[PDB]
């Protein structure tokens, strides 16, 4: 059982599926909530496509790197105009940064 | 069945319905005229918690609902040094 | 297991890095503050949680967390026993702020009262009397400059706490002057054309009366706290003056007319407050007073231990309110084992009351010793019990100290004609009866009659029992049999007149007559009391069949204007 | 068990 | 001759009396200026301001750093933990908890927080707090875990040997097994690419595990396989615990020879190394003292103790896990030594004392109480047959039944039903109910005593023939089974004869039994033959007994390392 | 006296 974020631009998507699971599969899903077929969506993981016969399993995701508590990143892409755009993962606001309280003044 | 938790900043994160429905702010929120969006996700707005805390509240979600009721050991929730003061007052704003 | 809350995990991660974000926890919400701080409390962090609840812009916060009030309860007692002197820290503080803004407007000034009102109730629901009656005097100080009708209102209403932290503290010299600029400012505020509700003065002033040993008065200014209920008083104050009128008709030999007011005391604390809240824990302890003075002894032990669990739980350990659950409940073993001779228990509650009050109370204060005469009484009885007469020489001299040192403080605050120095007196007098000294045990009792018969009438509980100390010892042991004779019929008289027929000290009385009646030659009478003796101990055992006097209350037995008409009707 | 109990606490 | 202060410690005194302002830049001092300032703190009484900041781990950090002034930081810790705060807590959950922040991350921070987590550890073990250590060292073990590497097994590897430990001195018997073997599998995985990690610490942690599980043989047999294991570049805090385990492992064999040698010269490396005033020379003390209360040296064993205790006290504060167990040792060897005397008001002062220190610290229903226990009731018991009252004899009786029956349930809960401290139990039980006047069941708890320490130990043990020897004593005093009691005397002054020669101590009461026997059933030319036989054993009694002081003896060792490691290991076929 | 000493710590 892997746990993922579906990161288009600012969407995220916190959706399970597992191991055994395919590629298209997951592409299925996100069918399922954003509408668009699956030949319209290219999943990237760490800036490395993802093709579609290969598992979740087989592309690096497993169930100690994707835990509930920490999901694994999984870029998407959608067609325009018979294209594909890159990624496009845009970053979570920065915390604010706690001092350390040993840096001397 | 699925609800699209949008955040301070304009993220949008689709989470399921199950696991939006663990806090009672969300439930709340999803209830009465909240739940009249027809346009399949109900769109929740967050204009006071920032994407990197709901991000964490999501994760929160998808956590406690795989892991309730397991005889497993179940590890803590990772939260970091510098979100746990901003998580906190999500935490109790959500009542989750 | 169920996955912990998001809520308690961020407390959690927000206490760890605690120095990263002690700044800012003071700008969480404040029921985020104070659940933070009880995460500081669990871990064991009592170092860093004390140097925030001394802070009164932190105990502020937490103070008005009203659900989870009886935790930080614990938490702040917890710091007291961990040797941060928060309270005093804390009145302090208080003090030095109300000094500071004493120059400036009554719209500010009324905001520091209501922040010293609450703190000031919670150092006197905690026990601390003596710093809870500096918060309060510096909210007296505050409401004296202004003299519009809402500064005597509130100078009132703090002159109403006053008194109850001067009680606790055994500081009656000061409860009257208290009193009477509470009663001042009353009359001023009367002739304003606004009336106040005198009901929670009057029933301090009852508690104050009643623990001077002034039942006449104490039972008058009860009467007079009782006309007082309304409708829309407190649960706090009705309960209050319910239970101090309770004990003033108890003293007063009312125990028919007292048995309805401590029920509905008990059944109102029970209700609104709930079964382990401190008030209810007073209601209790105050029931089992009733109980103990209607010899109901045998379920009195397990009210005080119901007293004492509420009590223990929520003020945690070296707390006065512990330690007068305490030493109630050592008493109330004492007696309702003081014919099975087993007072290890009692012993042992007995020196946990010492120990905590010579730890948090001055060497010098009254509700020491009150502490230091059950122990006392209770080391009588092991003494005469045991074999060795080393130990019947060591524990009878510990008891000997222990008395004088009662006496002698009984003595500084009462005086020498009052009533709890005339029990220690006869308490001297067991105990000299105990030690063989036959004269001095003699003067002590006669001087202990005197005293009580001066006092209390002449056909009182006290003065019964001052009776029959005397009688015992002319019997017993002095063999001045015709002199015991009458002292053992006044004791029968007062026994049967105010307990009936059923009362505990009867067997010690008639064990008495029958061996005085016996060695001088009356043997028909001895006789006869034989037969008397086993018809009491026939009606005891029927007696024993009573429930437990946490069931005679039932739900919702009366109303509080039936009650309080009844008991004003009744005289 | 000569004599009676002590007068209150 | 008022000296002038030290700019230094003026200065000290001057930040500390400003710690209320000056508290954040502190943090941000020197190490050894930094740990200065809080030992200052220490020092005015101040332990609120002192335990605000030894409640985090990054403070801590920094003044753990500090390992010449580690004798101070001990009696602080101590102080703190006295004071009420939970530092020893606070800090294991703090560093458990950061750690799987980290675990994730690189393996640079992680060899740092692994590190950090092995000095910690190592304080809170050394400090006692051996369950606040548990969880420090099984968050290295998880730190240890994560990726593939040689240094990561040695990581792992030294994180079971110090895990190890804090699971024999918390008495997690059952938990020290699957330890060991986690480590054995991660030690054959490091040798299985050509590496031999060095197993001496692991043996001797065994070894003492399987001591303290009264496993002697099996113990016997992992100290030397840890002796077998010793090399010249191992640390001297091993070989100072291989060698006390060693000893300790030898002297319950019945091998005093061997146990002298090595006990000795860990008391020296001990002294040497570390010093007079060291935790570690503290514990070589103990053992030593425990080799000659086994050995039969008990006037020096107590004064062993002595000096055992003087240091955990000065060193640890007052209220500790390792100051409560030189109390209960020193008070079970002042028992011993005062059991001829009756003299048992210091030895009852301290095994009360290791009770109400233990009682604080650690839970009811843990095994290291009961121990404390026992050393109590054989105290309380005898001040009932020596004192002049009746029913103070019967409560102290009864209270000594109470302590007994605790600890026998605690050692049946615990250890299991046969072995041999339940057995010991059952002798002290057997011993009572002789002395609590009901010898029905003494006689039971005597021969189940006999049974258990027969099956599992030697016929010819110094345990056996004390148990002989308290059954003969029943027998012939009370219970009179004359035949028996005369058969059990003789089995029993043969056993010690065997072990200790004629200079054996015990042998008197044995004696004594004897002739009261013989007076009771005849033969009145025995009588005068064992009567004589005793005035013999009182003549060696007397003579070769002004010996010196047993720390004398080790002196400056002309032995070395590799010395009586290899005399032990070449005396063992 | 009774007996002998007592069995371990
Ligand atoms: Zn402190």
């Amino acid at each position: 059982d892997v746990f993922l974020m579906i990161r288009r631009h600012k969407t995220t998507i916190f959706t399970d599926a597992k191991e055994s699971s395919t590629v298209f599969e997951l592409k299925r899903i996100v069918e399922g909530i954003l509408k668009r077929p699956p030949d319209e969506q290219r999943l990237y993981k760490d800036d490395q496509l993802l093709d579609d016969g290969k598992t979740l399993g087989e592309c690096g995701f497993t169930s100690q790197t994707a835990r509930p508590q920490a999901p694994a990143t999984v870029g998407l892409a959608f067609r325009a105009d018979d294209t594909f755009e890159a990624l496009c993962i845009e970053p979570f606001s920065s915390p604010p940064e706690l001092p350390d309280v040993m840096k001397p003044q | 069945m699925y609800v699209k938790l949008i955040s301070s900043d304009g993220h949008e994160f689709i989470v399921k319905r199950e696991h939006a429905l663990t806090s009672g702010t969300i439930k709340a929120m999803l209830s009465g005229p909240g739940q009249f969006a027809e346009n399949e996700t109900n769109e929740v707005n967050f204009r006071e918690i920032p994407s990197h805390v709901l991000s964490k509240v999501c994760m929160y979600f998808t956590y406690k609902v795989r892991y309730t009721n397991s005889s497993t050991e179940i590890p803590e929730f990772p939260i970091a040094p510098e979100i746990a003061l901003e998580l906190l007052m999500a935490a109790n704003f959500l009542d989750c | 297991w169920i996955p912990e809350t998001l809520y308690n995990t961020a407390i959690s991660a927000v206490v760890d890095n605690y120095i990263r974000s002690r700044r800012d926890i003071r700008s969480l919400p404040e029921n985020i503050q104070f659940d933070v701080y009880y995460k500081l409390y669990q871990q064991g962090r009592l170092c860093q949680l004390g140097s925030e609840f001394c802070e009164l812009e932190v105990f502020a916060k937490v103070l008005r967390a009203l659900d989870k009030r009886h935790l930080l309860h614990h938490c702040f007692q917890a710091l007291m026993d961990h040797g941060v002197k928060v309270a005093s820290v804390l009145a302090y503080s208080f003090s030095r702020r109300c000094s500071y803004i004493a120059e400036s407007d009554a719209a500010v000034k009324e905001k520091a009262i209501q922040v010293g009102f609450v703190l000031g109730g919670f150092l006197s629901d905690a026990g601390w009397y003596s710093d809870a009656e500096k918060v309060f005097l510096s909210c007296l100080q505050l409401c004296t400059l202004h003299d519009e009708m809402l500064h005597w209102f509130r100078a009132v209403e703090c002159c109403v706490r006053l008194l109850h932290v001067r009680n606790g503290n055994c500081k009656y010299h000061l409860g009257e002057e208290t009193f009477k600029l509470a009663q001042t400012y009353m009359d001023k505020l009367s002739k304003h054309g606004q009336q106040a509700n005198k009901a929670a003065l009057y029933g301090e002033l009852c508690a104050l009366l009643f623990a001077k040993s002034h039942y006449d008065e104490a039972y008058k200014w009860c009467i007079e706290a009782m006309k007082e209920i309304t409708a829309g008083l407190p649960v706090k104050v009705v309960v209050d003056v319910l239970r101090q009128a309770s004990k003033a008709c108890v003293v007063k030999r009312e125990f028919k007319k007292a048995e309805q007011l401590i029920k509905h005391a008990v059944y109102l604390a029970r209700d609104h407050f709930g079964s382990k809240h401190p008030k209810y824990s007073d209601t209790l302890l105050d029931y089992g007073f009733y109980l103990l003075n209607v010899d109901n002894i045998c379920q009195s032990v397990a009210i005080y231990q119901a007293a004492l669990d509420i009590r223990q739980s929520v003020f945690g350990g070296k707390n006065i309110h512990v330690a007068t659950a305490h030493e109630d409940l050592a008493y109330s073993s004492y007696v309702h084992q003081y014919s099975s001779g087993k007072f290890d228990n009692a012993l042992f509650h007995a020196e946990r009351a010492i120990g905590i009050i010579t730890h948090i109370l001055p060497e010098d204060h009254l509700l020491l010793a009150s502490s230091k005469r059950v122990k006392a009484l209770i080391l009588e009885e092991i003494a005469i019990d045991c074999h060795n007469k080393e130990t019947e020489q060591r524990l009878l001299q510990e008891a000997h100290d222990l008395h004088l040192s009662s006496l002698q403080l009984a003595k500084k605050a009462f005086g020498e004609f009052n009533v709890q120095t005339a029990k220690h007196y006869g308490n001297l007098g067991r105990l000299y009866q105990s030690m063989r000294k036959f004269k001095e045990a003699e003067e002590m009792h006669i001087k202990a009659i005197q005293i009580k018969e001066q006092l209390l009438g002449q056909e009182d509980y006290e003065v019964a029992l001052s009776v029959g100390h005397l009688a015992s010892l002319y019997n017993y042991d002095m063999n001045q049999y015709e002199n015991a004779e009458k002292l053992y019929l006044r004791s029968i008289a007062i026994g049967k007149k105010l307990f009936g027929e059923g009362y505990s000290g009867l067997e010690y009385d008639y064990r008495g007559l029958i061996k005085l009646y016996n060695s001088i030659g009356n043997y028909e009478k001895v006789f006869e009391y034989h037969n008397v003796l086993s018809n009491w101990n026939r009606l005891r055992d029927r007696q024993y069949s009573v429930t437990d006097a946490l069931e005679d209350v039932s739900t919702s037995p009366q109303s509080t204007e039936e009650v309080v008409q009844s008991f004003l009707i009744s005289q | 068990l000569t004599r009676n109990k002590g007068p209150a606490a």
